[PDB]
């Protein structure tokens, strides 16, 4: 049949052409991977740029939040009428929350509402948006914690890698008990992640997040960065510091965390990475264009390395 | 308590006993009088292109004419491998897939990925719209490979340590396995689809059964993860490729390993492996931007193709034996006969 | 000797274009902006293989082809000449644009702006060169062209027209205005990006020097007695000015060696 | 808890089955490739006049 070699002729005519089109769209999207430890901040995030940049089980959801934090506080002390029962309400068991492990969000809401509960989920979490008629494609693949990590080998093309750390918990185990502190742990996954053999040209963003938990955990004097890290003793504040408006203390501290994070980034920097620090805070900030200028930055950075500039 | 641990050990003691009085002699011994095959060398015949990123998934039909791709640029392309022509471009739901497969009537595709949902749809529907089916979504952690047995059967490996026997009717689990300790990779199904392996994180092998749902054997041969696993076209052996340099070609009857394959130069991974229509040359995928041919008889490379400009990620070979096809990352599919 | 030596010396410069040029084309036959490159490198080897062989027997010694040979090499000279200058404008502004704007650089440029492009740069520069040969309208008045435009066996250059100062400014003095402000900017983008380096925590002032360098040594000498002789009462000497222009001409057979330094380009 | 008598038991399923010497089966396999090597077109290249692909 001269027709059929006719028709499918023109049926490869119609899938090549929209093959065509779609090329265009993907060739001008800039794709960002979130990457952190358990209980960072990485979904706030995320809910940030769902809120202003783009665009009900949540009453459910918000009252078991406050339905587990309540057992929990009252528990370690040994160790509508179900409502009004927890109402009338151990205080000191609360101050002491760094000896087991309580939910951040515990406080609020027995005492940014709908962004302030803590939901798991298992499945890959994304999002679309655009800001200046440039498209962006964030996406979060969560998940329990897995130590082989062996997906990792799919984002080889990604534009840059967020990260995220909890700057305000230097003073707490994470799951099992007796193991290194949650700040301790982050940071051997940062080494592994910087020093990985298919993640070898791509850049790290990394936001240093919950800085208003910080100022006021060094402003009690509760715990001591010096008990849990000796070499905070003989530290001294950088003479580069542009501290924005605070008390020296809290400047101190605020850098210590950051600088300890930069010196696994230059040991084994040649050219083709590059680190750039921030202190954000999740849920108050309100700027995303802390992104937008730095994705600048890897681009041109990137254009001017090529043709040998630099 | 302690005593269970104790026993352990005795048992383990036993197997290795056992396998050591059944080593009458090695393979290489007995075969050495027969002459080799020679030198293989095959020039690329036909290139398919139309993919925006790298490739992982890629299998066959039953007529062998037709193939199906999979990329995450979120396209799922059907090819016409005799005049190169695309038939279908299915658009996904997810842009992250790493599996697909192709019902051995030809009336239904299947997909999969980090979503953690299988998917399957129709080709031969009325008024010619390919529209999803099902949406197999039990499991926990991404998935590896999924497996036609029947129109109404397809079985899937998470990577949970488990595998599950599906049923797209009613969408449940008729039955699941247990007993590995790291994550799932792979599987083949026998040729008369009665039992089925599976190539674990743990640098091990099982032999599972489709009725029942228990585990048989046991190989732990390897010292490094597991990337693919293919049967003999007898039925009563499978051949291993593993993270480290070396593929390994196990046996059912015997419950030992018979040969190894490997090379000095060659110190990377393998991706992919696959035997011909008659079970005498051993292809094999790599990492270092080819793939390789052994022997099966003899374990002597004999030939090499290396007309990729990336890394080797899928391959497969015909049902009557006349091409091979090798995918890879620089989204360019090749015919080679 | 010398004079067989010397034409020695040219042969071994012809066969030395032609084969870089081809090879570099026959690798690149590819990027949005490998069409610019390919182009150079056509245009060059085009050059190499039609201009110089001609013009050696011509300086070694009567010219033996008739006068529409020479009218036709004469003025695919000029053709030739301009079609390598003005791309290189353009790629400069194709670099400017990819630094400066880097979002807008995959929106901006495509495969049919570089194809309109390259065609409406090309017939601009044919049109300057070929048309006034055809239509002889810019032969000179004066009393010394007679000759060489009554010998069938003589050839010479003369142009005392306002053509030669036009051809000059649309051949050699528009793209250096554009190149010059477009690469100190790039200098300038790049010296902004260290310093913000050095906050957190020279190869390309050598590569734009080179990059400058290279053309401007090569094309500044001939397209400033080109312009100087006419106004002057005859004080350049026909030697020197062939001279000058063959040293000028040399720049083509370096030019594709400067570019596609990256290793396999 | 209760995983290794979980374990125990299956490994003594394993321990008793019947199993023969390497060589029968290597016998049996060199027998297959023997017996089918004819019809293999990769191993043995057919005329082009029979090739789809040529
Ligand atoms: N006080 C304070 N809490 C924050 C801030 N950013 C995030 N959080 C905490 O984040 C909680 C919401 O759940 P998250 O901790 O973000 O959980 P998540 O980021 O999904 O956890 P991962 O799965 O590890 O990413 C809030 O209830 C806060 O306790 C911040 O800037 N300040
Ligand atoms: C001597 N040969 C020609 C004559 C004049 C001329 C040249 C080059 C570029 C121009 O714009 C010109 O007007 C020379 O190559």
């Amino acid at each position: 049949q001269r027709n059929e070699e006719k028709a499918q002729r023109e049926a490869n005519k119609k899938i090549e052409k929209q093959l065509q089109k779609d090329k265009q769209v993907y060739r001008a999207t800039h794709r960002l991977l979130l990457l952190g430890a358990g209980e960072s901040g990485k979904s706030t995030i995320v809910k940030q740029m769902r809120i202003l940049h783009v665009n009900a089980t949540k009453v459910q959801d918000i009252k078991n939040n406050l339905k587990e934090a309540i057992e929990t506080i009252v528990a370690a002390m040994s160790n509508p009428e179900f409502y009004e029962h927890a109402k009338a309400l151990v205080r000191a068991c609360y101050e002491r929350s760094n000896e087991y492990q309580l939910i951040d969000c515990a406080q609020y809401f027995l005492d940014q509402d709908l962004l302030r509960c803590r939901v798991l989920t298992s499945g890959i979490f994304e999002t679309k948006f655009q800001v200046d008629k440039v498209n962006f494609h964030m996406f979060d693949v969560g998940g329990q914690r897995d130590e082989r990590r062996k997906w990792i080998q799919c984002f080889n093309d990604v534009t840059a890698i967020i990260f995220v750390v909890a700057s305000s918990s230097y003073n707490m185990v994470i799951r099992e008990d007796n193991q290194t502190n949650r700040l301790q742990e982050a940071l051997n996954l940062f080494k592994s992640i910087w020093n990985n053999r298919w993640l070898r040209t791509i850049s790290v963003i990394l936001f240093l997040n919950k800085q208003d938990l910080l100022a006021e955990k060094v402003l009690a004097g509760k715990s001591k960065i010096e008990d849990y890290f000796p070499e905070f003793a003989r530290y001294t504040t950088p003479e580069d510091a542009t501290p924005e408006p605070e008390d020296p203390r809290v400047t101190r501290a605020k850098y210590f965390i950051r600088d300890e994070f930069l010196r696994i980034s230059t040991a084994s920097g040649d050219g083709r990475h590059y680190c750039y620090p921030h202190f954000t805070c999740a849920v108050d900030t309100e700027n995303i264009r802390r992104v937008f200028n730095d994705c600048r930055d890897i681009i041109q950075r990137m254009h001017l390395r090529q043709y040998e500039l630099l | 308590l302690d005593q269970l641990r104790q026993e352990a050990e005795q048992l383990k003691n036993q197997i290795r006993d056992a396998r050591k009085a059944c080593a009458d002699a090695t393979l290489s011994q007995i075969t050495n009088n027969i002459d080799p095959v020679g030198r293989i060398q095959m020039r690329t015949r036909r290139t398919l292109r139309g993919h925006l990123a790298k490739i992982y998934a890629m299998h066959w039909g039953t007529d062998s004419r037709l193939l199906v791709s999979a990329s995450q640029d979120g396209k799922l392309i059907i090819w016409d491998s005799y005049t190169t022509n695309k038939v279908h471009a299915i658009p996904l739901r997810s842009s992250w897939v790493m599996t697909c497969a192709y019902a051995p009537s030809g009336n239904y595709v299947a997909c999969g990925g980090l979503d953690n949902i299988c998917s399957i749809y129709n080709l031969k529907t009325r008024e010619g719209n390919v529209r999803v089916s099902r949406e197999l979504a039990g499991h926990t952690g991404y998935l590896s490979c999924c497996r036609f047995l029947d129109d109404n059967q397809i079985v899937t490996s998470s990577g949970d340590t488990t595998c599950a026997l599906w049923d797209i009717e009613t969408g449940q689990q008729t039955t699941t396995f247990t007993g590995h300790t790291g994550d799932v990779m792979s599987l083949s199904l026998a040729p008369d689809t009665r039992l089925f392996v599976s190539g674990a994180c743990d640098a091990s092998a099982k032999l599972w059964d489709v009725r029942e749902g228990m585990c048989r054997q046991t190989f732990t041969g390897h010292e490094s993860d597991i990337n693919a696993i293919c049967f003999f076209p007898n039925g009563n052996a499978f051949a291993t490729g593993s993270d480290d340099a070396t593929c390994r070609l196990f046996d059912l009857r015997a419950d030992q390993e018979l040969m190894t394959y490997s090379h000095d130069n060659i110190i990377c991974g393998i991706t992919s492996v696959s035997f011909s229509k008659s079970g005498r040359l051993l292809l094999a995928g790599y990492d270092d931007f080819n793939c390789n041919v052994w022997d099966a008889l003899k374990a002597d490379r004999a030939g090499v193709l290396a007309g990729h400009d990336n890394r080797v990620s899928c391959l497969g070979v015909t049902d009557d034996g006349m091409a091979v096809a090798t995918g890879s990352w620089d989204s360019f599919l090749k015919i080679w006969n | 000797v010398w004079v067989v030596g010397m034409g020695i010396v040219m042969s071994l410069i012809v066969l030395a274009i032609v084969f870089g040029n081809v090879l570099v084309i026959t690798a690149i036959a590819q990027t949005v902006t490998n069409y610019f490159i390919t182009s150079l490198a056509c245009a060059d080897l085009v050059m190499g293989l039609a201009v110089v062989p001609f013009g050696a027997a011509h300086i070694l010694t009567t010219w033996t082809f008739g006068n529409f040979w020479c009218e036709f090499w004469t003025s695919i000279d000029v053709l030739c000449v301009t079609a390598s200058i003005e791309t290189l404008c353009v790629i400069a502004v194709d670099r400017y644009f990819a630094i400066t704007s880097p979002f807008k650089y995959q929106s901006l440029l495509t495969k049919n702006k570089a194809r309109v492009i390259i065609l409406m740069v090309w017939i601009v520069s044919g049109l300057t060169s070929f048309l006034p040969i055809q239509m002889h309208w810019y032969r000179a008045t004066h009393q010394e062209a007679i000759n060489c435009y009554a010998e069938e066996t003589c050839c010479d250059f003369f142009t005392n027209q306002a053509y030669a100062i036009a051809s000059s400014i649309v051949s050699f003095y528009v793209p250096l205005v554009i190149m010059v402000f477009v690469y100190s900017r790039v200098f300038q983008e790049a010296k902004r990006q260290l310093q913000k380096i050095d906050k957190s925590e020279h190869k390309a002032l050598k590569t734009l020097g080179i990059i400058m360098g290279t053309f401007t040594l090569c094309w500044l000498p001939f397209f400033i007695v080109n312009i100087v002789h006419v106004i002057q009462d005859n004080l350049i000497r026909k030697e020197v000015y062939i001279l000058l222009n063959w040293i000028g001409y040399v720049n083509s057979g370096f030019n594709p060696l400067i570019y596609c330094r990256s290793p396999d380009f | 808890i209760a995983q290794a008598r979980k374990l125990v038991e299956q490994l003594k399923m394993e321990a008793n089955i019947d199993r023969i010497k390497v060589s029968k089966a290597a016998a049996d396999l060199m027998a297959y490739c023997e017996a089918h090597a004819k019809e293999d077109p990769l191993l043995t290249p057919v005329p082009a006049s029979e090739n789809p692909f040529r």
